[PDB]
């Protein structure tokens, strides 16, 4: 009976957390931000259109310099762009053509990518002799690589469909720390500004706050109705936004340990594919299945603008560190720079 | 099976002992952050074309 | 500083090199017929790819490859003998040995299961052979639909003397029967009559949500493989769901997937050799597991092979029409289903079936590029 005896104590602790979250819920974010002046009509224009990819684009990642970005497509290529001049710097052929995610190291020395091959391939952008080819393959995941982001030139976090995340020592190839709490496939992760915590969204309709060093799941947030496809931190590091198939975006705060606000429209049914805040965190940009992006007001929960230039599913977007521009990747084999 | 039910119980215990703050201040700090940094957000406050790298000729 | 300007012009010709390289890569991608293989576990996906490599590919067969292919076959032989014996006491009613003096052989095979590094000593091959020739062990093998047994059990057990030898070089029929769980991706590229193909099989275990199904919304075609001889067996995960019923459920989810609304499906009704063997026996009748097969009438547009028993013609067309019932319930003519009867371990059967799918695959590819 101990098995069933543990099952109903699990229900009690869930009910205890539910009352503790309602206890500190003395007001809504909408009430506090009901008087703030709106951001007004925000209209961004397509400043650049990058035309190099031969198939659908799944991921991209701005470099630290806010100028170079790497994009991933299923044509077996991994292109690195100069956003200022539209010039291609590298066009890396891949072993497997089923790419899902791609990262760019904060130092700009390496890139990473992965997909259905269950490995995370590192590509030294500073090889001494030949072309840019693979330098390291990180194997060990029993599921498809969905997201990965560098911490150093020797450390990178990954997330995969085996419901687990991992922290890697790139040279030794060992898992410094694992992260094992999810029920569904982990679809996206976001590193905190201080690189001490990180959040991950999965197909169990829940996000988790992980401690990078110990591997603990400090906090878990729910409220979504379908799988979470995207995730991103608030600029100060005390909140994060999520995207999901239920055509909604939520905003959770870590100190309050609950959901603050929901971004949605009755006219929106298609799921979310990517999310990213503006530099000040006032804007929440999200890519959808309906070919367009929505620039949301993070404080008032009302749409401020629409990025409508693509002809297929917008699969990824990101904002530069200087907050100067926004890039969008879509299945129409194009990348468009916006501001 | 049985070992999975026990790890969840202590995991739920860890997330219950968390000290939480009230949303009224959490929403205030979140709001007070955006206003203090809205002046240096290019997308919110557009900078002149003499500063935008994607507009200069 | 006009190396400032030089590096701007150096940036442009490095870009020019990529654009001309990408243009060559554009035509290698537009002439390639991407084919995805789907289906339940142990249905025949990885075997179909092995047939393409046997028929069109010259890969690599070094020392590490031979030792990997031999060890896999010996693993299959061991699981086959250790599963049949370990189930004799657990069947209802249980099965006893025909000769009780072989008990020391049963005691040995059970003690050596789940050992980490099995040396495969001479005594193993002798015990497994002396047990496989037991009539009581044969009786437990005929009831192998009541537990989980690999298909290649009898094939490898009938040739223990061949496999045990030190200089044993596996035939390619041995590799087609060999059961290996596929991990990650399993691709192959080949060219037939200047038309290149690209087949890929997604490895792993039973996935119910299929989030990675988005990555194949633009493939030229889907080859769905069905173990149609598995109408009397359960799947491995729950040991409670019918293999043929899960294949129907999986086919319905693939046919109605919102990311595959335009992808046509070439249906492989695999394992026709075992379906004939199983129906002609009469021990397991299809109506006992699918009662609607009793009412079923053989179509008149049916084309029986020469010498085919009418019992086999009705049985194999019933399984065919249980899938067409799903494909014709929706589609809007956005994509179609083309059923075929296949034997994946019959290399000549796969070549003739693959040559009949050429003209269908070629203009599936031409409509995706708006050319038709
Ligand atoms: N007798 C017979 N066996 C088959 C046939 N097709 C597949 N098999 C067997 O099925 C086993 C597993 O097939 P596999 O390719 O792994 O299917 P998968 O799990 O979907 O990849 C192999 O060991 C084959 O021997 C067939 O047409 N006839
Ligand atoms: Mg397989």
């Amino acid at each position: 009976s101990e098995l069933d005896q543990l099952r109903q104590e699990a229900e009690q602790l869930k009910n205890q957390i539910r009352d503790a979250r309602k206890a500190c819920a003395d007001a809504t974010l909408s009430q506090i931000t009901n008087n703030i002046d709106p951001v007004g009509r925000i209209q961004m224009r397509t400043r650049r259109t990058l035309r190099g990819h031969l198939a659908k684009i799944y991921a991209m990642h701005w470099g630290t310099d806010s100028r170079l970005l790497v994009s991933a497509s299923q044509d077996g290529k991994l292109i690195i762009w100069d956003s200022y001049t539209t010039n291609k710097v590298h066009a890396i052929p891949l072993r497997s053509s089923w790419v899902m995610t791609c990262a760019y190291a904060p130092s700009g020395n390496y890139v990473a990518c992965g997909g259905l091959d269950n490995i995370c391939s590192i590509y030294n952008l500073k090889t001494r002799e030949g072309n840019v080819r693979v330098s390291r393959e990180l194997a060990g995941h029993t599921g498809y690589l969905s997201c990965c982001r560098f911490l150093d030139d020797n450390q990178i976090v990954t997330s995969s469909g085996d419901t687990t995340c991992a922290l890697w020592d790139i040279e030794t190839g060992q898992q410094t720390t694992t992260f094992t709490g999810h029920t569904g496939d982990v679809m996206s992760l976001s590193l905190a500004p201080d690189t001490r915590l990180f959040v991950s969204g999965a197909c169990d309709a829940s996000a988790k706050l992980w401690d990078v060093r110990e591997g603990m799941c400090r906090q878990t947030f729910t409220g979504h109705e379908s799988d979470i496809n995207a995730i991103c931190f608030f600029p100060n590091g005390n909140a994060f936004a999520t995207g999901s198939d239920d055509a909604t975006c939520r905003l959770f705060d870590l100190r309050a340990d609950q959901e603050l606000m929901t971004y949605s429209h009755d006219n929106i049914i298609c799921g979310i594919t990517s999310v990213s805040f503006s530099k000040s965190g006032r804007l929440l940009l999200a890519g959808y299945d309906d070919f367009n992006c929505n620039v949301w007001d993070a404080l008032k929960a009302d749409r401020a603008g629409v990025l409508a230039g693509h002809d297929n599913r917008v699969s990824c977007l990101g904002v530069t560190d200087d907050g100067m521009a926004v890039a969008t990747g879509s299945w129409d084999s194009f990348l468009k720079i916006w501001n | 099976s049985i070992a999975q039910a026990r790890k969840l119980v202590e995991q739920l215990k860890m997330e219950a002992n968390i000290d939480r703050i009230k949303v009224s201040k959490a929403a205030a700090d979140l709001m007070a952050y955006c206003e203090a940094h809205a002046k240096e957000d290019p997308l919110l406050t557009p900078v002149p074309a003499s500063e935008n790298p994607f507009r200069e000729k | 500083t006009e190396d400032q300007r030089n590096e701007e012009k150096a940036q442009r010709e490095a870009n020019k090199k990529i654009e001309k390289q990408l243009q060559k890569d554009k035509q290698v991608y537009r002439a390639t017929h991407r084919l995805l293989l789907l289906g339940a576990g142990e249905s025949g996906k990885s075997t179909i790819v092995k047939q393409m490599r046997i028929l069109h590919v010259n890969g690599f067969n070094g020392d590490s490859e031979k030792a990997t292919k031999v060890q896999d076959i010996k693993n299959n032989l061991k699981e086959a003998i250790e599963t049949i014996v370990a189930a004799m006491s657990n069947l209802v009613p249980p099965v006893e040995l025909a000769n009780p003096e072989n008990q020391f052989r049963v005691d040995y095979i059970l003690s050596v299961m789940n050992v980490p590094d099995f040396d495969f000593p001479p005594e193993f091959y002798e015990h497994a052979k002396a047990l496989w020739e037991d009539e009581g062990v044969r009786a437990c093998y005929e009831r192998s639909n009541e537990y989980q047994l690999i298909d290649c059990a009898q094939y490898f057990l009938d040739k223990i003397d061949v496999i045990k030898q030190a200089d044993y070089v596996p035939s390619d029929q041995d590799l087609l029967r060999c059961r290996v769980l596929t991990s990650g991706i399993f691709e192959t590229k080949f060219q037939v009559d200047k038309v290149n193909f690209h087949m890929f099989d997604v490895g792993g275990q039973r996935d119910e949500r299929r989030k990675w199904i988005q990555c194949f919304n633009d493939v030229t075609a889907i080859i769905f493989v069905v173990a149609s001889s598995s109408y009397n067996m359960v799947i491995r995960e729950d040991n409670q769901t019918n293999r043929l019923q899960e294949a129907l459920n999986l086919f319905k989810s693939i046919w109605n997937n919102r990311w595959l609304r335009t992808i046509s499906v070439i249906l492989f009704l695999n394992k026709q050799d075992l379906l004939a063997e199983k129906v002609l026996a009469g021990k397991s009748k299809i109506e006992d597991y699918f009662p609607e097969f009793a009412r079923y009438t053989t179509p008149e547009d049916a084309t029986p092979e020469p010498g085919e028993d009418p019992r086999v013609t009705r049985a194999k067309y019933f399984i065919r029409d249980e899938f067409l019932r799903i494909s014709t319930a929706s589609g809007d003519g956005r994509h179609y289903c083309y059923p075929h009867f296949t034997c994946a371990v019959d290399t000549e059967n796969i070549r003739r079936v693959f040559n009949d799918c050429r003209d269908i695959i070629q203009r599936m590819h031409l409509r995706q590029y708006e050319l038709l």
